[PDB]
């Protein structure tokens, strides 16, 4: 793997 | 000294609603009680958990006497509620228990003083604004599954209510996902933005039948508070700095794809089937009006679903945790809907093909 | 390996929830995680068993098909079929140890365990043979599935006693403290034959009882029992101990009767109920002239009384109740009158239908 | 407390 989104 | 006898079926709703920001294993036992005040022909019941409180007042027609306690609110709520339908309930205070008695039944109940009841501190409304319980209840809905649970980043673990001209704003972001909602209320108002936290959310969300009530919402320094009729919910705001939605919305994505909210939604619901059961990861994939999503767990099980999608951009392969996607489907209540693809490492926007009220940014998974 | 099938998706819908009963959470095995499907004659078999009991449904196939059998996962496979549109053709076949699920664009590629590693029960032959309506049965579990016993020690209260005495079906469930007993007749002269379903069988087998008009046959043999409602067949052992016996239960001379509103009666206990013991739900009872006077008491000092006018014809006297044991029976008592046989303060009461004798119920009380 | 019925 999850991507973080900031 | 307190006395009053009024009808249970009056009783009733307000009892229930108070009891709702009261939760479980109280540390003070004080927070597991309800403020009863008699005061001048109006009974008013208070519920806190030291954050929040949710104040409902009642009117008396009969004769009592003036006052306050503190009572047990699942003891006194489950004797009011399991008593006969237009019963008459004469509650008296009588030493340290109070005594509820209706008809030919007597409960004795163990009470609190009301002096050690906390109070909200006292504060001053900067906004001040009023719109209808179902743009409330959109508002709320359609953004409070994205909220952070327990992260610590406290301010992330709430909702963000903002005033920006003619509308009003609901944002909520864990770190993985965005959500967000604005709804015009006609009526001017100021620039103004507070985090409104986790648990009072759902207690606000809670006072609200359909489009029943005018909300009047008053916001403070650091509290919030929202009245709709006889109830008054006040909860202290999350101090801390919520991040920029508009940042957070990818700038230019190339590659729009338009599909059946339901259909779309199916096909996510039977690939997680197969999918990793702590990771939740699918593929997307993208080609000329098609897109196939595909899901695998450890035990090598596939799951592949083929839909006919109106896509017009280049081909390209997305992971995802189908979770968040499905929260994302099941929040647009809606015939189509649009996802807007930059590439495999960015966030795509999902939200209603025909509105653009609410918009769903959702960070992929490496593939 | 070499089955196929093509089914309708509502025809497997039913079927697949009512054999996934017996799976519960996360299984001991992973065999029992699985159900056995079997293609032959022309009719599917869909089996679900936890090793002791096991649920067999019977699918008619139209789609042409070819036989042969495995085992596929339970939870995924039902949540497949149902998460399909409605009206799906459901195209099903092996893949060397996967089992491939096609229904349009949707394709689903299932592990599989082998179908000869599926405890299919040890062969047995019956004893008692008999048929009666799916109603009459799911009375008599409903009446007298709250009194069985969970986790006793004693292993043979763990379960309901199923006895067939003369046209009569009786079913018998006690955990020590209280009893329920209920009878019915099933236009059959039956031999004298008593057996113990276990707690988790006889819950699955009220659960397949739709209700319908439909008659259900049973089976019981040495240390099986088989019930046969549509095309549906439950199996399940049977638990191997002496069950205590109901008539000694029952109160000899219970003198004292009283009559009341079950739902009156209900309400007080359910109401003085707020302010028992939290543990021990100690309520006490006082009958005088058409009276009875309900006292609730907690460790906080906390008191509730319940005073109601009731059809008492007899002497004084007071008696420690398990508020939650008498509930319990006067909700299993869905009626408008009920009648309790008082024999005294230290002896059982006799709870039934004031209307009705075929259940009746049997409460110890408590010395406070 | 309780009494056995048995």
């Amino acid at each position: 793997g999850q991507a973080x989104l900031f | 000294h307190m006395k009053f006898t009024v009808e249970r079926e009056h009783l009733l709703k307000p009892l229930q609603q108070v009891s709702g920001p009261l939760g479980g294993r109280p540390t003070l036992p004080i927070l597991g009680n309800l403020l009863l005040q008699v005061a001048d022909g109006t009974l008013s019941l208070t519920g806190t958990d030291l954050e929040m409180e949710m104040v409902a007042r009642v009117a008396l027609v009969q004769p009592h006497e003036p006052g306050a306690t503190t009572v047990p609110a699942r003891k006194f709520f489950d004797i009011c509620r399991g008593l006969p339908e237009g019963a008459e309930i004469a509650v008296q205070l009588e030493g340290e228990r109070m005594l509820v008695r209706s008809g030919r039944s007597r409960f004795s109940l163990s009470t609190l003083p009301a002096a050690d009841f906390p109070n909200l501190d006292d504060w001053q409304s900067e906004v001040e604004f009023t719109l209808p319980q179902a743009t409330m209840k959109r508002l709320i809905e359609a953004t409070q599954f994205s909220m952070a649970h327990q992260d610590v980043r406290y301010y992330l673990n709430g909702m963000l209510f903002e005033t920006e001209g003619e509308e009003l704003r609901t944002v909520a972001t864990d770190g993985h996902r965005l959500a967000v909602c604005s709804m015009p209320i006609g009526q001017s108002l100021p620039s103004h933005s507070v985090i409104v936290p986790r648990k009072g959310v759902i207690e606000l969300m809670r006072m609200l039948d359909g489009g029943d009530n005018p909300l009047r919402v008053q916001i403070g320094s650091n509290n919030i508070r929202a009245h709709v009729g006889d109830f008054i919910f006040t909860s202290k705001l999350v101090d801390g700095r919520f991040p920029d939605y508009r940042r957070v919305l990818p700038k230019n994505p190339d590659k729009h794809l338009e599909a059946g909210c339901d259909l779309l939604k199916q096909a996510f619901a039977r690939a997680a089937i197969l999918s990793n059961e702590k990771f939740r990861g699918v593929r997307l994939y993208v080609s000329e009006n098609q897109l196939k999503i595909t899901a695998n767990n450890p035990e090598q099980e596939e799951a592949e679903e083929i839909l006919d999608v109106t896509y017009s951009g280049a081909e390209m392969e997305i992971g995802f945790n189908v979770s968040y996607v499905l929260d994302v489907l099941n929040a647009l209540k809606c015939e189509n809907v649009r996802m807007m693809l930059t590439d495999s490492v960015s966030s795509v926007q999902i939200e209603d093909a025909a509105s653009q009220s609410a918009a769903y940014v959702v960070m992929p998974m490496r593939l």
